[PDB]
C-alpha cells in the first residue's frame, strides 16, 4: 500500500528484536563490570559485535523508505535516528585507520605515566598520585613541574595523531550533508517540522555567547576575591593585576575550584555543616541511606523501586578476590530491569550521591512505555540536570533537620548561608568559562579557520582573554594541551556541561514556585509537596517524543535557556562579594607573564 | 453418592500450557463439578468472573464447560476481556461481547524461565484481518506487505508471521510469563448432565 503502513510494519519488527539484543549486550557489560575476568571481556566483545552488526543491516535496510512521504512526524524521528546512528560512509582503509587511531588515543591516555625528575627508579600514574599532589600539595615547584611534565610527556605524543584525526572526522562530516564535524555535534539540538518551535543549528552559538555575556560580572568578582585570598598563600608569584598561574588551581586542568575552599574560607571560625559523625553515632549502613533516599522520592508522589532493584543491585565493595569499578553508575538494562552500581561509604558525599543517582533511575522508569528508539531524554542536557536538581534539595538544612541528622539546636545567620553559597559557587560558577572556552576552541579548530601552526598560539591567547589564566611555562606547537583532557582524547561532546547547569536552576526555581515556598532560593525543600512532583512527572514521561523546546515550555514557560534563575540563586553572595571588592582591582591583565 | 468428579487438577497442572496462537481447548461434560479445588493453588494475580457470582457457582449448573489455557506476558492479561483491543486480543484470542465465565491468571516465573532464554513460546504479530470470537489460527505463511509478491521467501516487506517470546529469571514484573485459563459455559435445548455437588 502506502509508505506509511510499510514503515510502521518494519518498525514493529525492529523494536522487538532490538529489545532482546540490547538486553544481551547490557547484561554482558554488567557481568564484566561486577566480575573482572578475561572471559567476561570476551562475552562483552561477542555481544557488542552482534549488536553493532545488527544495527548495520538495519541501517542499510531502512534506506529504502524516502523520508518526504512521512507526515506523522513520529515515525520520521525513529527513521532518522536509525538511519543516522549506524551508517558508515568512509572507505574500509580509512575506517580501520580511524578505529586504530581512536584505540591508540584511549590506550595512550590510560597508560600514560610521569614520575620524578632525573630518576627512572620509581614511577606512578595520573590517578593515584598526580591528582592527590595537585589537590593537596602546596609546593610551588612540585605543582609547576608536574603540570609541565604530564603535558610534555602526553601532548607531544598526541599532537600528530590529533592532526590526522581531525582530517578524517572532517571528511566523515563532508560525505554527509553537514558542513563540518562541529555542525554534526551541534545537530543534536536541531528541531525541524514544527511551527513555533523550530530551532536551528547556528542559533546555538549565538545563544551561548549571549548567555555567557550576562554572567561575566559574577565571575570576575569571584576571580578578584580568589586572587586577593591567594595572595596570602603565594605572595611573590601572584601579581595584583595579572592572571592566575595555571598550576595553582587545585587540580590538573583547573576544571573545578573545589580544592581551594580551605584556602579561601570566608569565616573559618564558625563550624561547618557536617553530618558524618551523626551517621556514625546513629550506626548508619548503606541500606538505611538508600531507604531514606527512596522515602524522599515517595514523599513527592513518585513510585518507589521494584523488588528486582533491591535484589540485583550491589551497594558495597565485595573486596577480596572480587574486584570491580567503584565509579557510581545507574544501569537500565531494559525490559523492566533497573540497577545501581556504586561502592558506598558512610559519608555525606555518598549520602548525596545516592539521591543524585536515584534521580536517573526514576527518570529512566518515567519513559518506559515509549518505543525503543525514543527511550531517551529530550537532549543531552535534560538527563544530567534531572539528576542534579535533587542533590540541591537533599543538602538543605531543613531536610537534614526533618530527617534528624542535624540537631534542632542549629541556627542560621550571615556566615552559614555565605559559606554554603561560596562552597557551591567554587564548584558551579568556576567551570562554566572553562567549558565554554574548550568547546569554542574545538568549534574553531574543526571549522578550519585556524591553521595548524597556530593551534597552540591561539589556544593560550584566548585563555588569558576569557578564563583569565596564564600558563606558567611557554609552549611551542610540539605540545597539544587540549589532548591532555580525557573528554577531548576520547571524542566526547563537551557542550552538554554548559547547557546542563543553566537548565537545573530553571527547574528548581520553577518547582519551588509551585511548592509555594517563600524566602531565599537556596533554602528550599519539596519533600511534602506533590504538585511539583506531578508537574515534573508530566515532562519526565514524555521521552524523546516531543521537541525539547515544547518540553521546556511545559515546565517553566519559555522556549529558550535563560540565565536569570542562576544569578538570582547567587545574588546574596554577589552583594557581599561586591562589598569585599571595594579596594581590589577588577579585571585581569593579559600582558603579564610569570616567566618574565 | 458423589463419584464422577470433573477433572480440574489436569488443566491447572499440565506443566506445558502451549503457545497462545495455538491454545488447547478442553470439553468437560458428564461429571460432578467442584469449584472449591481451584482456590487450593497459589494466590492468583487475576481472578475475574463476568456473568456469574463466585459464591453462586456450585448451585447453578449448565450444559458443558469449555476450558482454554495458554501463556502470555505479564502486562497483556488486561487484554483478555470482552470489548478490549490490542495485538493479543485481535490476532491470537478474541472473546465474545456476551462472554459468561471466569478468567484465571497467575505468575509462573519459577517454572517458565531460564538464564539462557526460553524461545519455545510464540505468538502472532501480523495478520491480514481480525479474528472472529473463539477462533484459532495455525497457518504459517510469509506476510507480504509490499506491492511485489515475493513468492513466500524471507526478505524486504516479507516477514515471518510467528514471533517469539523470550524468558529469563532476571526480568521485571510485566515481562515475566503468566499462565491464563478461561472457563466458558453455555445452555441449549439439551439435558444439563453437568452439575455441582448437592448436599
Ligand atoms: C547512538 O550511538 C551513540 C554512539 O554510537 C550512542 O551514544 C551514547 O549514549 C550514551 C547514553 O548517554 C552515552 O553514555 C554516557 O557517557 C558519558 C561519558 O562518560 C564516560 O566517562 C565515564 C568516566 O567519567 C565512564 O564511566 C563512562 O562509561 C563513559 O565512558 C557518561 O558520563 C554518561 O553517564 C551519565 O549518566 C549516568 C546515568 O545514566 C550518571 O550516573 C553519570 O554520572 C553520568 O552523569 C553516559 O553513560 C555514551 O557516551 C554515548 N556514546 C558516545 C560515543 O558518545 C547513542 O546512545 C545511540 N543512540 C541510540 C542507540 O538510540
Ligand atoms: C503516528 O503513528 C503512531 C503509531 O502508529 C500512532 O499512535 C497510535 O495512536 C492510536 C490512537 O491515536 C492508538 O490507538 C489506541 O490503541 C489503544 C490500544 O493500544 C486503544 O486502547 C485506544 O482506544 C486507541 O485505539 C495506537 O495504539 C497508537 N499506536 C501505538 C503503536 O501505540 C499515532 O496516532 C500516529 N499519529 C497520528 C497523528 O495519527
Ligand atoms: C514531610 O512530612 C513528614 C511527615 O510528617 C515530615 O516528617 C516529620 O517531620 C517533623 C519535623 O518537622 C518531625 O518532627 C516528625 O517526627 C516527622 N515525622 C515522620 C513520620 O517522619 C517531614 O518533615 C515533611 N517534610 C518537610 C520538608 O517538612
Ligand atoms: C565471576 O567469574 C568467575 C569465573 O568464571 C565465576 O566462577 C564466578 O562465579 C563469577 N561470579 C562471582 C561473584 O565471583
Ligand atoms: C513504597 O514502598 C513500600 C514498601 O517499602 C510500599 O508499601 C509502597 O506501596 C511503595 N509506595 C508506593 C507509592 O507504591
Ligand atoms: C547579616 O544579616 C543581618 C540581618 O539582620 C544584617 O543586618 C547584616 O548587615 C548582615 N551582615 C553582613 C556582613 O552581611
Ligand atoms: C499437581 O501439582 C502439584 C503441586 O505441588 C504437584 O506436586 C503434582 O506433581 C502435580 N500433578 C501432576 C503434575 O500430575
Amino acid at each position: 500500500s502506502t509508505i506509511e503502513e510499510q514503515a510502521k510494519t518494519f518498525l514493529d519488527k525492529f523494536n522487538h528484536e532490538a529489545e532482546d539484543l540490547f538486553y544481551q549486550s547490557s547484561l554482558a557489560s554488567w557481568n564484566y563490570n561486577t566480575n573482572i575476568t578475561e572471559e567476561n571481556v570476551q562475552n562483552m566483545n561477542n555481544a557488542g559485535d552482534k549488536w553493532s552488526a545488527f544495527l548495520k543491516e538495519q541501517s542499510t535496510l531502512a534506506q529504502m523508505y524516502p523520508l518526504q512521504e512521512i507526515q506523522n512526524l513520529t515515525v520520521k524521528l525513529q527513521l532518522q535516528a536509525l538511519q543516522q546512528n549506524g551508517s558508515s560512509v568512509l572507505s574500509e582503509d580509512k575506517s580501520k585507520r580511524l578505529n586504530t587511531i581512536l584505540n591508540t588515543m584511549s590506550t595512550i591516555y590510560s597508560t600514560g605515566k610521569v614520575c620524578n625528575p632525573d630518576n627512572p627508579q620509581e614511577c606512578l600514574l595520573l590517578e593515584p598520585g598526580l591528582n592527590e599532589i595537585m589537590a593537596n600539595s602546596l609546593d610551588y615547584n612540585e605543582r609547576l613541574w608536574a603540570w609541565e611534565s604530564w603535558r610534555s610527556e602526553v601532548g607531544k605524543q598526541l599532537r600528530p595523531l590529533y592532526e590526522e584525526y581531525v582530517v578524517l572526522k572532517n571528511e566523515m562530516a563532508r560525505a554527509n550533508h553537514y558542513e563540518d564535524y562541529g555542525d554534526y555535534w551541534r545537530g543534536d539540538y536541531e528541531v525541524n517540522g514544527v511551527d513555533g518551535y523550530d530551532y536551528s543549528r547556528g542559533q546555538l552559538i549565538e545563544d551561548v555567547e549571549h548567555t555567557f555575556e550576562e554572567i561575566k560580572p559574577l565571575y570576575e568578582h569571584l576571580h578578584a576575591y580568589v586572587r586577593a585570598k591567594l595572595m596570602n598563600a603565594y605572595p611573590s608569584y601572584i601579581s595584583p593585576i595579572g592572571c592566575l598561574p595555571a598550576h595553582l588551581l587545585g587540580d590538573m586542568w583547573g576544571r573545578f575550584w573545589t580544592n581551594l575552599y580551605s584556602l579561601t574560607v570566608p569565616f573559618g571560625q564558625k563550624p561547618n555543616i557536617d553530618v558524618t559523625d551523626a551517621m556514625v553515632d546513629q550506626a548508619w549502613d548503606a541500606q538505611r541511606i538508600f531507604k531514606e533516599a527512596e522515602k524522599f522520592f515517595v514523599s513527592v508522589g513518585l513510585p518507589n523501586m521494584t523488588q528486582g532493584f533491591w535484589e540485583n543491585s550491589m551497594l558495597t565493595d565485595p573486596g577480596n578476590v572480587q574486584k570491580a569499578v567503584c565509579h557510581p553508575t545507574a544501569w537500565d538494562l531494559g525490559k523492566g530491569d533497573f540497577r545501581i552500581l556504586m561502592c558506598t561509604k558512610v559519608t555525606m558525599d555518598d549520602f548525596l550521591t545516592a539521591h543524585h543517582e536515584m534521580g536517573h533511575i526514576q527518570y529512566d522508569m518515567a519513559y518506559a512505555a515509549q518505543p525503543f528508539l525514543l527511550r531517551n531524554g529530550a537532549n543531552e542536557g535534560f538527563h544530567e540536570a534531572v539528576g542534579e536538581i535533587m542533590s540541591l534539595s537533599a543538602a538543605t538544612p531543613k531536610h537534614l533537620k526533618s530527617i534528624g541528622l542535624l540537631s534542632p539546636d542549629f541556627q542560621e545567620d550571615n556566615e552559614t548561608e555565605i559559606n554554603f553559597l561560596l562552597k557551591q559557587a567554587l564548584t558551579i560558577v568556576g567551570t562554566l568559562p572553562f567549558t565554554y572556552m574548550l568547546e569554542k576552541w574545538r568549534w574553531m579548530v574543526f571549522k578550519g579557520e585556524i591553521p595548524k601552526d597556530q593551534w597552540m598560539k591561539k589556544w593560550w591567547e584566548m585563555k588569558r582573554e576569557i578564563v583569565g589564566v596564564v600558563e606558567p611555562v611557554p609552549h611551542d606547537e610540539t605540545y597539544c594541551d587540549p589532548a591532555s583532557l580525557f573528554h577531548v582524547s576520547n571524542d566526547y561532546s563537551f557542550i552538554r556541561y554548559y547547557t546542563r547547569t543553566l537548565y537545573q536552576f530553571q527547574f528548581q526555581e520553577a518547582l519551588c514556585q509551585a511548592a509555594k515556598h517563600e524566602g531565599p532560593l537556596h533554602k528550599c525543600d519539596i519533600s511534602n509537596s506533590t504538585e511539583a512532583g506531578q508537574k515534573l512527572f508530566n515532562m519526565l514521561r514524555l521521552g524523546k517524543s516531543e521537541p525539547w523546546t515544547l518540553a521546556l515550555e511545559n515546565v517553566v514557560g519559555a522556549k529558550n535557556m535563560n540565565v536569570r534563575p542562576l544569578l538570582n540563586y547567587f545574588e546574596p553572595l554577589f552583594t557581599w562579594l561586591k562589598d569585599q571588592n571595594k579596594n581590589s582591582f577588577v579585571g585581569w591583565s593579559t600582558d603579564w607573564s610569570p616567566y618574565a | 453418592n458423589i463419584t464422577n468428579l470433573c477433572p480440574f487438577h489436569e488443566v491447572f497442572n499440565a506443566t506445558t500450557f502451549a503457545s497462545v496462537y495455538a491454545w488447547n481447548r478442553k470439553r468437560i461434560s458428564n461429571c460432578v463439578a467442584d469449584y472449591s479445588v481451584i482456590y487450593n493453588f497459589a494466590p492468583f494475580f487475576a481472578f475475574k468472573c463476568y456473568g456469574v457470582s463466585p459464591t453462586k457457582l456450585n448451585d447453578l449448573c449448565f450444559t458443558n464447560v469449555y476450558a482454554d489455557s495458554f501463556v502470555i506476558r505479564g502486562n497483556e492479561v488486561s487484554q483478555i476481556a470482552p470489548g478490549q483491543t490490542g495485538n493479543i486480543a485481535d490476532y491470537n484470542y478474541k472473546l465474545p461481547d456476551d462472554f459468561t465465565g471466569c478468567v484465571i491468571a497467575w505468575n509462573s516465573n519459577k517454572l517458565d524461565s531460564k538464564p539462557s532464554g526460553n524461545y519455545n513460546y510464540l505468538y502472532r504479530l501480523f495478520r491480514k484481518s481480525k479474528l472472529k470470537p473463539f477462533e484459532r489460527d495455525i497457518s504459517t505463511e510469509i506476510y507480504q506487505a509490499g506491492n511485489k509478491p515475493c513468492n513466500g521467501v524471507a526478505g524486504p516487506n516479507c516477514y515471518s508471521p510467528l514471533q517469539s517470546y523470550g524468558f529469563r529469571p532476571t526480568y521485571g514484573v510485566g515481562h515475566q510469563p503468566y499462565r491464563v485459563v478461561v472457563l466458558s459455559f453455555e445452555l441449549l435445548h439439551a439435558p444439563a448432565t453437568v452439575c455441582g455437588p448437592k448436599k
